[PDB]
């Protein structure tokens, strides 16, 4: 990128140039930081890269002893660039094909049980029958054909016909998408409901299964649904997202389960259940037994029946749908919620203490024993290690608490290469150790040390917390690079240099037209003035860094 | 007009279900001196022999802009539910019309009474109408069978 | 009895209309005798208004050499605070404090006791001299931020300019001590114990728990010292550093803010009104006009009980932003209450309260009040199209000649502010009486409702206005042509009709080649419908968001204009600090931001968060705008306030 010559000298040209330099250090810097941090906190440093992903925490000792303890077992656990020779992708497909084989056993058992087996048929069968009733009362006999279109839209992700560089919705409306045979009529019905040439590429029952990093031991197997299938799979999710609020389940707000996890770490009467590969474990049989037929028929229409792997090998899914599906997140919330709410009514507990966020469940500790028997029967594997029904520790939706104390860790994921990457690590450490701007002396020395690895200028260049990680977090009042012109101090921050790409003009027109067709008592009216629609503009990141000033505010 | 969108859709989807899943609603585009092309909405416009659209003699009274029903390529299997369950549900429907018994097992208790499993079908035992394991098999008589919503009520005796 | 004389009796002291005749009924004819026992019988009236909370009023400062005085006088509503008689009272008190160096507020209270009760009886609100303090130094200065905040500052070796700047800063940052060392050496040791427990909670080690606490201490003991605070005119340096540059030293300061520490009792107008209540034919209903009104008058005149009567009688007869709403056969109403002058202008600006007409409420037993002038004036300054008068409590006015000479008072006051006084509908009714079921007075409530339907005109529906569509994006549909999108704000756009593209760049003309939706294609674009407008000839490169389509010659571009503005407060997610003469924020108009610069009114040098203010804005680019257009003021996404285009300029 331009420029690096001796021409110019403006603060931006220097900060930009200093932002495109590289942190020249030997070995694994990310591990160097964590080690010095464990030492500053008086802890046994990492033996080798191996111990990073194998160290396990001690759920005892004072909150402080555990907050640094739990950070050790988690900080490098998701590290991207180890050299252990561990095949993250192969272990992914092993769990995938295994979780798939688990549905076949589960599908078999639920369609026609084998009472000679170990499962507790009595409680599970009576629980299904009851959850089915509570479900049919909530969602009705069939999904509203209007409410579904009310939530139909295109995801920003990739499809069977668009790589993530053509993932913007304007390219979904521009390029003919794909669809499965049972979902054909939906597309054809829509084609007959607009004058715009709604069009189809190919008819196929396949969806693309791929891999996306999850941590240092395994990747994550997700599904890339066909274009038009995702379009309506989301319409179903939206209906389920609206109906779930009746059970007190707002899938738009993680802070519910968070506060509940905090509460359970104190009262010790609430539990945080953790399921292993639960999204891949939603059998077809459990769906045909719990969902009223009108609904099940539509889910069957919109799901992908088969899926081709990156090997060329095709798998016919025993599961209803995988994690990359439009309604899978909503569906699993509904199933876990109904089963949890029904477990309570059977134990004479408050079925309102059931909170669900897809894979993440909070529950009265007195129902975990019975809930575990139900999941095991319906094909859900409960991971005993990270399921806390008693004890000082809880965890739900990114928040981790220990006797009320927030012990949420931070993750160093990638190799700290550019000054941008180091500032983020330094900032995550800042946020983890500060208390209202005040540093923790133990972590503070480590921060000052690895901050010296930044170019001299990017060291005193700070911004207030909550303005991103394009600069070190600190007091912006002493930042010598901040311009207070207009009575509004602007601060230079690092950003991703981008090159403009031409959008799909007609594609973007439809995306606009279509988004309009599907649509403190004083501070409210002011926000009405702001038109919150963003004109579609496609850009390409280049791996170079730009410096742009932003308006900032001393948080005094 | 109007006619809401969610209304123009529901009836278009309802009409699409009045045809077989192999024939499609398509509009013709450009009729040549031999072949007529239909646009079903797919990548490859369907071509049909213009001869079959003639009269008792010659000439073809169809023109561009008219919708024609064209067949789709059937190119080109869920063995788990094939565990014999569609007929397993017809067994109740036939044993209900003939007024006959059907083998079933009482798994567990419920609000209204009990849950019964008959060939993979979950039914309702009103309990009206001393156990237990291993879910002993019992001959049940079907009293009320809801055809559309899978719900069936079974009697003891 | 003898109504000509009682009219002469209102002078002196605008006493209640019935108070004057009742005062003559006992000791009859002798107007001078009536005045005297009416004067002493006012002191009891003043003790009864004592219970009424008075967290409003004024702050006044006077400096005479090396000696300054700050004072706070409380009234009930800021309508009284803007009132001539009240003001004359406070000024009289301030002069007495500086003149005699009176620092004991109780000596001051006892001195102006007779004068305030003669003022209380005349105004009817609880008026009290709250507190008074004196400050001395080598150089004194004072800053008055409106009437709500006032400051006194003492310094050494500082010119008046530097002290005036300190005074303004003190007013905006509310420090409690001069230097951080001035904070109580033992009172701070308590706050250290509160923070040593919140740290020892988890929480060790001890050397770390204390080190973190003492760290946050020096932080939150420089946020309270004047020296430690960032100078509001130069945040990069602290006031201490500012002083140490000019070789100066602050010797003391005092900051009064109106109602500080008084229990600001929150009031729910809807709750009070609602709690007091109930003690084509198809296309007609969905087309019924919406009209906004508001009651504005003295507090004890029972605006809240009249509005409770309007709701219940309209319910008994027709069967059905703290606002209340009722229905008449012809239109639907939204009824709000205007308790304060600044309160309504803030909502008049945000759009959270836009009246089409107001109901001035005067208790006939009192007649107009002295602050009734400010009540009617407020209606003038927000542009209230029409005012309807409702004389309340007419059931207790014995002589009918007394009711009429009250009308003449009201009609003259309205005429004194360009309101059609000779034509102003005045309903002689009774609110407290219409809630029982007294048809004679229940009919007067319906009479007022009739005037609302007849006197207050139907606001102009957006469909009837000239076509205008705020462009949100442009597209170049290959094979067809250029098309823009947005929701039609006003009017109707038809195919074949010509249009202008106004704003940002040179305004240009084009012809509408077609209107389009997703569901179908249309012939016209009606107001409120989201559409794309296909345009002839013009290319996509020549259009852009922020512009508007409009009928040729309807709206035009402007760059300089006058505006009423509200700056959000701290707790409203607005600015943290004040801005001054060179403010340069972002002005959001419909679809896009345009940078502009402000001209503060004369006298105004510092705008604080939560302030009303007028100011002349000059934008970097022209914008299709006309009088009344509302806009947001943003600092890079963060909404920091909003305003209303009051006057377009050149």
């Amino acid at each position: 990128m331009s420029k690096t010559a001796s021409s110019r000298n403006s603060l931006s040209a220097q900060l930009r140039r200093a932002a495109n330099t590289r942190i020249e250090v030997e070995g694994n810097l990310a591990l160097s930081i964590a080690n010095d941090l464990l030492l500053a906190y008086g802890q046994s440093p990492f033996n080798s890269e191996a111990e990073c992903i194998s160290f396990s925490p001690r759920f005892d000792g004072t909150p402080d002893d555990f907050r640094i303890n739990y950070l050790k077992a988690e900080i490098m656990s998701k590290y991207d660039d180890f050299s252990l020779g561990i095949d993250t992708e192969a272990v992914a497909w092993e769990k995938f094909l295994a979780a798939e084989a688990e549905c076949a056993l589960t599908n078999a058992r639920l369609y026609r049980p084998d009472y000679s087996e170990d499962f507790n048929f009595s409680l599970g069968e009576s629980c299904i029958h009851m959850a089915r009733r509570k479900i049919a009362k909530l969602i009705g006999d069939v999904p509203s054909v209007e409410g579904m279109l009310r939530h139909c839209r295109f995801s920003g992700g990739a499809t069977t016909t668009n790589n993530r560089s053509y993932g913007h919705p304007s390219f979904k409306f521009a390029l003919p998408q794909a669809c499965t045979p049972r979902a054909l009529k939906y597309v054809l019905a829509l084609r007959a409901s607009t004058h715009f040439d709604t069009r189809i590429s190919d008819i196929s029952p396949f969806n693309k299964a791929v891999t996306v990093p999850k941590n240092s031991k395994t990747d994550r197997c997700i599904a890339i649904e066909p274009g038009w299938n995702m379009f309506f799979q989301l319409g179903i999710g939206g209906i389920l997202r609206d109906r779930l609020r009746c059970w007190g389940i707002d899938l738009n707000d993680q802070t519910i389960n968070q506060r509940r996890a905090h509460e359970g770490s104190v009262t010790n009467n609430l539990a945080t259940v953790d399921l292993s590969a639960a999204s891949d474990s939603i059998s077809l049989a459990l769906c045909e037994l719990l969902l009223p037929p009108g609904w099940f028929e539509v889910l069957m229409d919109l799901r992908s029946p088969k899926g081709r792997l990156p090997d060329g090998s095709v798998v016919t899914y025993e599961k209803i749908s995988s994690m990359g599906n439009g309604y899978t997140f909503e569906l699993e919330s509904l199933i876990f919620a109904s089963l949890a709410r029904s477990v309570c009514e059977i134990l004479d507990l408050d079925s309102s203490e059931v909170t669900v966020y897809g894979d993440d469940i909070i529950l009265p500790s007195c129902a975990v024993p019975a809930l575990r028997e139900v999941f095991k029967y319906v094909g859900f594997t409960t991971n005993t290690k990270k399921t806390f029904s008693e004890g000082p520790f809880r965890e739900s939706c990114g928040k981790h608490y220990y006797s009320g104390v927030d012990v949420t860790p931070f993750y160093i994921r990638h190799r700290i290469v550019s000054p941008a990457d180091l500032i983020l690590v330094l900032n995550n450490l800042y946020r983890w150790a500060t208390i209202d701007g005040v540093w923790d002396p133990r972590a503070h020395s480590v921060y000052l040390k690895y901050r010296k690895l930044l170019p001299k200028q990017l060291q005193r260049n700070t911004i207030p917390d909550g303005y991103g990680d394009g600069a070190l977090v600190g007091s912006v009042l002493i930042n010598p690079f901040a311009k207070n012109r207009g009575w509004i101090r602007y601060v230079p921050v690092i950003t991703d240099h981008t090159r403009d790409r031409e959008r799909a003009e007609l594609g973007s027109y439809l995306y606009d037209l279509f988004s309009r067709c599907l649509s403190s008592a004083d501070l409210f009216a002011i926000d009405q003035l702001i038109c919150r629609s963003n004109p579609t503009k496609i850009s390409r990141s280049t791996g170079k860094f730009d410096i742009q000033y932003i308006a900032c505010s001393s948080r005094v | 007009g109007t006619e809401s969108f969610a209304q123009l859709f529901e009836e278009s989807l309802k009409e699409i279900e009045t045809r077989p899943g192999s024939i499609v609603r398509g509009v013709v585009v450009a009729i040549d001196k031999d072949v007529v092309l239909v646009d079903a909405g797919l990548k490859s416009e369907s071509a049909i022999p213009a001869e079959q659209f003639k009269n008792a003699q010659g000439e073809l009274e169809i023109q561009v802009g008219d919708e024609v029903d064209v067949a789709l390529d059937a190119v080109e299997l869920l063995s788990r539910e094939k565990a014999k369950r569609h007929e397993a549900w017809i067994t109740l429907e036939k044993a209900y019309e003939d007024a006959e018994t059907v083998t079933g097992v009482i798994n567990g208790k419920v609000k209204g009474g009990f849950t019964v499993e008959l060939n993979g079908i979950r039914a309702f035992l009103p309990g009206s109408l001393t156990l237990h394991l291993e879910g002993k098999e019992l001959e049940f008589k079907v009293i009320k069978l809801d055809q559309k919503r899978n719900n069936v009520v079974v009697s003891r005796r | 009895i003898t109504a000509s004389l009682v009219k002469e009796l209102r002078e002196r002291t605008g006493a209640g209309m019935m108070d004057c005749k009742k005062a003559l009924t006992e000791a009859n004819g002798d107007i001078e005798l009536a005045i005297e026992n009416m004067r002493k019988s006012g002191a009891i009236k003043a003790a009864k208004k004592a219970g009424n909370v008075a967290a409003d009023g004024v702050i006044k400062t006077k400096i005479d050499g090396n000696y300054g005085i700050i004072l706070e006088v409380n009234c009930q509503t800021d309508f009284v605070a803007k009132d001539a008689g009240f003001q004359a009272f406070a000024d009289k008190v301030l002069d007495a404090a500086v003149a005699g160096k009176i620092t004991d507020v109780e000596v001051l209270k006892a001195q102006f006791e007779e004068e305030r009760v003669a003022l209380v009886a005349k105004i009817g609100e609880n008026i009290n001299i709250r507190r008074v303090a004196a400050l001395e130094g080598d150089v004194l200065g004072s800053y008055q931020h409106g009437a709500r905040i006032g400051v006194l500052v003492a310094a050494k070796g500082a010119d008046e300019e530097l002290v005036k700047h300190i005074a303004m800063h003190v007013a905006a940052s509310k420090p409690e001590f001069i230097k951080p060392e001035d904070v109580s050496a033992e009172v701070v040791e308590k706050e250290y114990q509160v923070q040593l427990d919140i740290a020892m909670q988890s929480g060790k080690p001890k050397e770390i728990a204390e080190k973190m606490v003492e760290g946050r201490m020096k932080k939150f003991t420089g946020e309270v010292s004047l020296t430690g605070q960032p100078f509001v005119m130069e945040p990069s340096k602290t006031v201490g550093q500012l002083l140490k540059e000019h070789n100066a030293e602050v010797t003391g300061f005092i900051r009064f803010e109106v109602g500080e520490g008084i229990e600001k009792v929150e009031t729910d107008f809807a709750a009070e009104v609602a709690a007091m209540s109930k003690q084509s034919k198809e296309k007609f209903e969905r087309t019924k006009p919406h009209v906004n009104v508001g009651t504005i008058g003295h507090v004890d005149h029972g605006k809240t009980t009249l509005t409770a009567a309007i709701t219940t009688v309209l319910a008994k007869t027709y069967g059905g932003t703290s606002h209340v709403e009722y229905d008449t056969p012809t239109r639907h109403y939204a009824h709000v209450d205007c308790p304060g002058h600044a309160d309504y202008v803030k909502n008049m600006i945000t759009g959270a309260a836009q009246m089409d007409g107001a109901i001035l409420v005067v208790a006939a037993t009192d007649g107009p009040m002295p602050q009734t002038r400010e009540h009617i004036l407020l209606g003038r300054q927000v542009g209230v199209p029409y005012i309807i008068v409702f004389l309340n409590k007419c059931d207790m006015v014995d002589d009918e000649e007394l009711l009429e000479l009250v009308e003449m008072e009201v009609r003259e006051l309205l005429s004194q502010y360009d309101f059609p006084g000779d034509d102003t509908p005045i309903v002689r009714g009774s609110a407290l009486k219409a809630l029982e079921g007294d048809a004679e007075w229940e009919a007067k409530i319906l009479e007022l409702a009739g005037f609302l339907d007849s006197y207050i005109p139907e606001p102009e529906r957006a469909i009837d206005k000239p076509f205008l569509l705020p462009i949100e994006d442009v597209f170049s549909i290959s094979g067809r042509g250029t098309v823009v999108t947005g929701r039609v704000e006003r009017g109707i756009i038809k195919v074949g009709e010509e249009v202008e593209i106004v704003g940002i760049k040179e305004t240009q003309k084009s012809t509408c080649t077609g209107v389009e939706m997703f569901r179908k294609l249309l012939d016209e674009g009606r107001a409120g419908e989201n559409v794309g407008v296909l345009l002839r000839g013009i290319k996509r490169e020549e259009i852009e968001r922020g512009q508007v389509l409009a009928k040729p010659g309807t709206i035009k571009p402007h760059t300089k204009f006058e505006s009423e503005v509200y700056i959000l407060s701290k707790d409203e997610g607005g600015r943290h600090t004040p801005f001054f003469k060179g403010y340069r924020p972002q002005f959001y108009f419909r679809t896009t931001d345009v940078t502009g610069t402000i001209e503060l009114p004369e006298g105004v040098e510092m705008v604080m968060p939560g302030d009303n203010i007028k100011m002349v804005v000059t934008l970097i680019h022209p914008i299709a705008m006309d009088d009344g257009l509302r806009f947001a003021i943003r600092e890079g996404g963060r909404t920091v306030g909003a305003g209303v285009v009051a006057k377009v300029l050149s």
